């Protein structure tokens, strides 16, 4: 027990305030540990309030705390533990199994507070990633190292294109992943659980290319603000300690947000624009800051993103847009007109999205499947009005293939054998160009429509066709 | 509610609305004279909300299949549905 | 203007499109209203002036569909009305 | 006949009904322009009072 | 005992008092300051302690001296109730505003009171009809039922309560409680000399009818506490006399506004879109001391004042909370020329049912409903286009429906002389007919403007007739 005993002198919420003795002064963003019969509460050091008075922030529950309660000082940034023992079970805020797969075996343990790379560290990208999936492959190539991003309304098939994500890409990866859930639901979590020791990536018979570390919606805002902080230690304890590459996954980064503006609140900084916390944007840097590729290792992020009534114009969505480099934007529309991808194809942008760097040939295409369907969209008005019959051969022989390519953007996913049960279709990069190319230049013109629509590649795009004939 | 889950007994709990809770905290928390929150609603609603939905489910086989189902109900005071609530 | 609007009685609301449009002052009768004020109405300026708020409210209604065709009464308030 | 009868009508209806549109616009312009300052002003006073306290 | 006290400040009429000796008037406690002016009454609302409570100052406190002795009466004022206020106008302290002098009282009452419990609760589903047609159709009354009307600026706000005094309350014979808070000075003389006229107010006589009226002028605090008076009268019939009563409260808006003013300086946090902290608690108490007990069942309606036609403002928003019935009046439907100003997509009642008012009721009900959405619908079609640019099934539809907007106007008759039309009032029974038979389209072969500003289907007919010539 630290002779850096402290008291607590105010319990007004999360902010506890506590009273370490004279001269006995923790540190800012340091750990202070409260025994309870309700294991030890973790209070991080956010000020001091000199006086001996520190102002710090719960972590755990603090009903039934008693004003004056004896607080021992762990005197550090809240050390979690990493290993290789992270591995396959679910590890909760305070670094406890919560799915009971026995105590984490830790090698070592660090600082959540861990800083970002300096530049000199950072090792420009170049890796094209290839998740398989038809609409990515082609219109938004994702990059190993990157920082996908998944924007799109609530959980509207988010938490599936997660799941079709893990399924392919992490699987086929022979390097860890990272996944973490901020404020999902546990029903969900329970979901997931057996979801991904049913595909094995968890073998509680053998290790797991995968760790989890969920923290749900039912802990206090503060917990959810560093549930994050958590996950990211350990993927940085991969990248560097281990030296592997992996692919982080967060889910869902509004919650974030949403958890460091409400505790800014609490802590009293005048709020700032639609009521974020004015330390928003540090928040948000410091996380996307720590992931990077290193010459020490690549760290592909995906972080789900809630857009609050689907307004990327809210400044949260916006400040997000700014920080991350793989942009996806998943509109209802989309899904309602039943297509899964969900995602808005000219809204889809990324970093490695380019021209010689994605190939002439892809580029030249998808700069035709750009121009074909934001013609469709300028035609819809007119369609809309005027009426269809008021259109050019040119235009209608657009509108046929539009319709098409936006059927054949379909792409048929194994999570959505718990939807249709239709099984999953995956089709590798350098098929779905070659495929593109051909729609585009009219060779499946004689294919109908209904036959891209939820079928994959051109060969089931082709029996689809011969199906529907007969 | 947890009375019939732990029975492991299913069962429904309609929380009609939750606005009106809302309401009942911002008034709790100004006169408590904490700083007004995110469109006068107390920062912590979000712990306050999700940890009373967390509370509803359909548990293990272990837990006798405790099926307490939530229905929260927020009536739309204007249709906004980006305000806070 | 509500709060003011709930204590008085009736309005003088002027329209500036008619300000513009010659009639100087330009009293608009659409939101000129006047809650108890008729028992000023001094008795042959009631006599005379029997219905011309309900013929002036004529001219506007008949004036908002005048904006096609018009049967011969119809536009005979019309021409009275704008007169 | 008919149809240089037909033709002209749509010409003078299509005509009739950009005037329309355009005093929808200014109507929507005026709620518009309205509907901002609103916005302002009570964004405005949710940070002074917070700031306030 | 003879609580002295000084008072240690005058900010606004929230007076500060600082009691000399130790003891404590409990909150809602009153006291008085014998003002060069008569009296002042104050009223508890916080102990801050050492002493010093803070007190809200019903009437005004111009001439102040900081530092002016003050002597605690205790508890909340007594107001005078009995059956001898039935013709009184009563001012908030209990003294008549009408001058009649001393009220003759046996009991006098203290304002604070309790709502009554759940589980005396006796509720309603009596029938009463207004004989007004859109109310008629749209949103049936019940005796003992809270109606309430959400119209803009007084804008025949008092006309249509007028109407409703003139119908309903001839037709009851229960008392009947006119509370008029924040309201002119002038209405309150219409009213007074309307009543008397009226004969509501037997003078010789003893009238049937009681009044409590608050002038705008009064000062904030004094209209906050205009409400509990009158609640306190409702009580005395509703409970202690028993008899069935009716209730009229208008404008209870200012109930709300008043609250926020105080709210700032009583030293609250005046959060809620400015409004009190305390509005959704104060509106609560307000409107279930407005109750249906296993005694007395008081026909209210109260009137909200849309603050500058923001009905998403959170005060009207939780008015609609605390009411069974409403009757929400649009500017926009007066612009129409329709009045009564009535909404007819803006009106709910819980009495509307196919098993309430029967099934032939509901069910002309939801055709002329959907028949308006319809027409609103297409009010930006008819606009962009024209009504021959949209189909000829929908145009009949949209005839009908600008038939039936018109229909609706039915002349008041109170305001029959600022209409000038003679007013006209239909039967219940009546007017199910006279709009089913439109909707079977029968006088759809005779003009809109024979269904402007006319009652009964018989006066359509009638009116063709002189449209005719």
């Amino acid at each position: 027990s630290t002779p850096i005993t402290g008291k607590v002198t105010a319990v007004i919420g999360a902010i506890v305030d506590v009273h370490f003795e004279q001269s006995e002064l923790p540190a800012i963003l340091n750990a202070l540990e409260i025994k309870t019969p309700q294991g030890k509460l973790v209070l991080e050091v956010a000020q001091h309030l000199g006086e001996n008075t520190v102002r710090t922030i719960a972590m755990d529950g603090t009903e039934g705390l008693v004003r004056g309660e004896k607080v021992l000082d762990t005197g550090g940034p809240i050390s979690v533990p990493v290993g290789r023992e992270t591995l396959g079970r679910i590890i909760n805020v305070i670094g406890e199994p919560i799915d009971e797969r026995g105590p984490i075996k830790s090698k070592l343990r660090k600082p959540i507070h861990a800083d970002p790379p300096s530049f000199a560290e950072q090792s420009t990208s170049a890796e094209i990633l290839e998740t398989g999936i038809k609409v990515v492959d082609l219109l938004a190539p994702y990059a190993r190292g990157g920082k996908i991003g998944l924007f799109g309304g609530a959980g509207v098939g988010k938490t599936v294109f997660i799941q079709e994500l893990i399924n392919n890409i992490a699987k086929a990866h022979g390097g860890f992943s990272v996944f973490t859930g901020v404020g999902e639901r546990t029903r969900e979590g329970n979901d997931l659980y057996r979801e991904m020791k049913e595909t094995g990536v968890i073998n509680l018979e053998g290790e797991s290319k995968v760790a989890l570390v969920f923290g749900q919606m039912n802990e206090p805002p503060g917990a959810r603000a560093r549930v994050a902080l958590t996950g990211l230690t350990i993927a940085e304890y991969f990248r560097d300690e281990e030296g592997q590459d992996v692919l982080l996954f967060i889910d869902n980064i509004f919650r974030f947000t949403q958890a460091g503006s409400e505790v800014s609140a609490l802590l009293g900084r005048i709020p700032s624009a639609v009521g974020y916390q004015p330390t928003l944007a540090t928040d948000m840097g410091l996380l996307q800051e720590r992931i990077t590729t290193t010459k020490k290792g690549s760290v592909t992020s995906v972080q789900a993103v809630y857009v609050p009534a689907d307004d990327l114009t809210d400044p949260a969505p916006a400040t997000t847009f700014a920080h991350l480099d793989a942009t996806t934007v998943l509109s209802r529309g989309i899904s309602e007109l039943g297509i899964y991808p969900a995602v808005d194809p000219l809204d889809s942008k990324s970093r490695l999205l380019d021209a010689a760097v994605v190939g002439q040939e892809h580029y030249d295409v998808a700069s035709k499947v750009q121009e074909t369907l934001q013609t469709y969209k300028s035609l819809q008005d007119i369609i809309a009005i005027l009426g269809m019959d008021e259109l050019s051969e040119q235009d209608k022989l657009t509108v046929e293939r539009a319709r098409k390519i936006q059927r054949f953007l379909s792409q048929p996913f194994a999570v959505a054998e718990v939807f249709t049960g239709i099984p999953g279709k995956l089709v590798r990069l350098k098929d779905t160009v070659a495929s593109f190319k051909a729609v585009l230049e009219g060779k499946y013109d004689n294919i109908p429509e209904h036959a891209f629509y939820m079928v994959g590649g051109i060969e089931d795009v082709v029996a689809k066709a011969e199906k529907l004939a007969a | 509610g947890e009375w019939f889950r732990d029975n492991g007994k299913h069962a429904l709990i309609v929380y009609d609305d939750l606005s009106k809770q809302a309401v009942a905290y911002r008034q709790l928390s100004l006169l408590l004279r904490r700083p007004p929150g995110r469109e006068a609603y107390p920062g912590d609603v979000f712990y306050l909300h999700s940890r009373l939905l967390e509370r509803a489910a359909k548990l293990s086989e272990k837990e006798g299949s405790g099926s307490l189902t939530a229905l929260p109900v927020i009536e739309t005071q204007g249709g906004d549905v980006s305000a806070y609530i | 203007p509500t709060n003011v609007i709930s204590i008085t009685d009736g309005q003088i609301f002027l329209e500036a499109e008619l300000f513009y449009k010659g009639i100087r002052p330009a009293i608009n009768v659409g939101l000129s209203v006047s809650r108890v004020g008729s028992a000023a109405q001094v008795k042959a300026l009631k006599q005379v002036a029997g219905s011309l708020k309900l013929f002036l409210a004529q001219y506007r209604e008949v004036a908002a569909f005048a904006q096609s065709d018009l049967d011969a009464s119809t536009k005979q308030t019309l021409v009275r009305g704008e007169r | 006949q008919g149809y240089a009868a037909e033709i002209s009508a749509r010409r003078n209806a299509m005509d009739n009904a950009s005037k329309n549109a355009g005093d929808m616009i200014n109507r929507y312009s005026i709620l518009y322009n309205r509907t901002r300052q609103a916005v302002i002003t009570n964004e405005l006073v949710d940070i002074i009072t917070g700031a306030s306290s």
